[PDB]
């Protein structure tokens, strides 16, 4: 199977930048009969189905812009826009249209820049509702930070805890341009009352040190 | 036509 | 214009047999290819394989040969893919597409079918206050319910801005959310704020104050 590799796997630009995606190949896709090479792209919008742009490498389907501009040879390939616009903000992904089985590329993802935003992060102890039903569920939220790049971690008692973590992503706010998560740390009330302090932690590039927020049942 | 214009249609009889 | 009509979502039990449908319109149904095509949540495509409505002769990618089943129904320009012994790692979105003519790669895609793996039935959430230990956050944990969508509110509405709803995440066959909502600390715990959580399936709508906590 030919394997298609996409660099990289996400872009932050501005409205009217040029933008350039990488796809590379794990063999030559060039047709020496005709001299073509075999390669499509796509762009899915979010909740959309995938949209053909270009085929044979560098062809336009009818009704896509020319500022979408598909370049490249045997191994080596890119897609290129000249002007960025907002409704281009989307995932974009390249196929081998050389030999079955047909096989893409892992995607790359074009998102709005903007200036840094510190998150907002919120640590919320389980409700006496949920208690009283034996779970336990310590949530933590962080809200309106950019970039996305963020690491977040739950401290139990000093101690790190990675297990029973479930996460969650909003996408890039339609208004402000930034990201929010939320990260959930389920226990039992037999575990949670084991311990005291529990921590949620972030490490984000607006701050030079983690941001901290912690309880104590106490 | 079933033979689909691949540059190589590997696996199949349409050789 | 050529059309591939798919249903929006498909529910299927684990270890229980689906069977997806996509109805062909706008071209001749006979004569080209229908391809399967795999989005797991977050991840790429992956083709699955194709068949042909001409005489059902199908062709799938040798990872999904003992996965998925393709059929076709020329009475109804309808072609099919099963999926046998599916579990939570088969839920994703299948789109079936096109060839542009006889050209190896896809102009024309259906919406494409979500497919949700859970062996649940039809549960109500439970609905959990999330109090905090100048602005200040509050959250309310809608878990355990059965299946998408829930509706998250805030005091009605009035609070729009500043609030947070997050995709559910599926763990244990039933989905589990949560919302946030930021307000002035001036108006908590001063004010009274609520969460107006719906789900239609279950035809709930319950309503939870969030109240301090000593
Ligand atoms: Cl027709
Ligand atoms: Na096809």
């Amino acid at each position: 199977d030919i394997v298609m590799t996409q660099s990289p796997s996400s872009l932050a630009l501005s409205v009217g930048q040029k933008v350039t995606m990488n796809c590379k190949s794990s063999q030559s896709l060039l047709n020496s009969d005709n001299q073509k090479n075999y390669l499509a792209w796509y762009q899915q919008k979010p909740g959309q189905s995938p949209k053909l742009l270009i085929y044979f490498a560098s062809t336009r389907e009818s009704g896509v812009p020319d500022r979408f501009m598909g370049s490249g040879s045997g191994t080596d390939f890119n897609l290129s826009i000249s002007s960025v616009q907002p409704e281009d903000l989307a995932d974009y992904f390249c196929q081998q249209h050389y030999s079955p089985p047909l096989s893409f590329g892992a995607g790359t993802r074009l998102e709005l820049k903007r200036a840094d935003a510190a998150p907002t992060v919120s640590i919320f102890p389980p409700s006496s509702e949920q208690l009283t039903s034996g779970g336990a569920s310590v949530v933590c939220f962080l809200n309106n930070f950019y970039p996305k790049d963020i690491n977040v971690k739950w401290k139990i008692d000093g101690s790190e805890r990675q297990n029973g973590v479930l996460n969650s992503w909003t996408d890039q706010d339609s208004k402000d341009s930034t990201y929010s998560m939320s990260s959930t740390l389920t226990l039992t009330k037999d575990e949670y009352e084991r311990h005291n302090s529990y921590t949620c932690e972030a490490t984000h590039k607006t701050s030079t040190s983690p941001i901290v927020k912690s309880f104590n049942r106490n | 036509q079933k033979c689909v214009f691949f540059a190589e249609d590997v696996g199949s009889n349409c050789g | 214009q050529v059309q591939l009509q798919q249903p929006g979502a498909e529910l299927v039990r684990p270890g229980s047999s689906v069977k997806l449908s996509c109805r062909a319109s706008g071209y001749t149904f006979t004569s080209y290819w229908v391809s399967w095509v795999q989005q797991r949540p977050g991840q790429g495509l992956e083709w699955i394989g194709m068949i042909h409505p001409s005489d059902g002769e199908a062709r799938l990618n040798q990872k999904f040969k003992d996965k998925a089943t393709l059929t076709v129904d020329k009475s109804s320009t309808t072609v099919y893919m099963q999926l046998s012994s599916p579990t939570s790692e088969d839920s994703a979105v299948y789109y079936c597409a096109l060839f542009d003519g006889y050209y190896p790669w896809f102009a024309s895609w259906g919406q494409g079918t979500l497919v949700t793996v859970s062996a649940a039935k039809t549960t109500p959430p439970s609905v959990y206050p999330l109090a905090p230990g100048s602005m200040v956050t509050l959250g309310c944990l809608v878990k355990g319910y059965f299946p998408e969508p829930v509706t998250v509110t805030w005091n009605s509405g009035s609070l729009s801005s500043g609030v947070h709803t997050f995709p559910a995440v599926l763990q244990s066959d039933l989905y589990t959310l949560s919302s946030s909502v930021t307000v002035p600390s001036s108006t908590w715990p001063s004010e009274t704020v609520t969460c107006n959580v719906a789900h239609p399936a279950s035809s709930t709508k319950v309503d939870k104050k969030i109240v301090p906590r000593d």
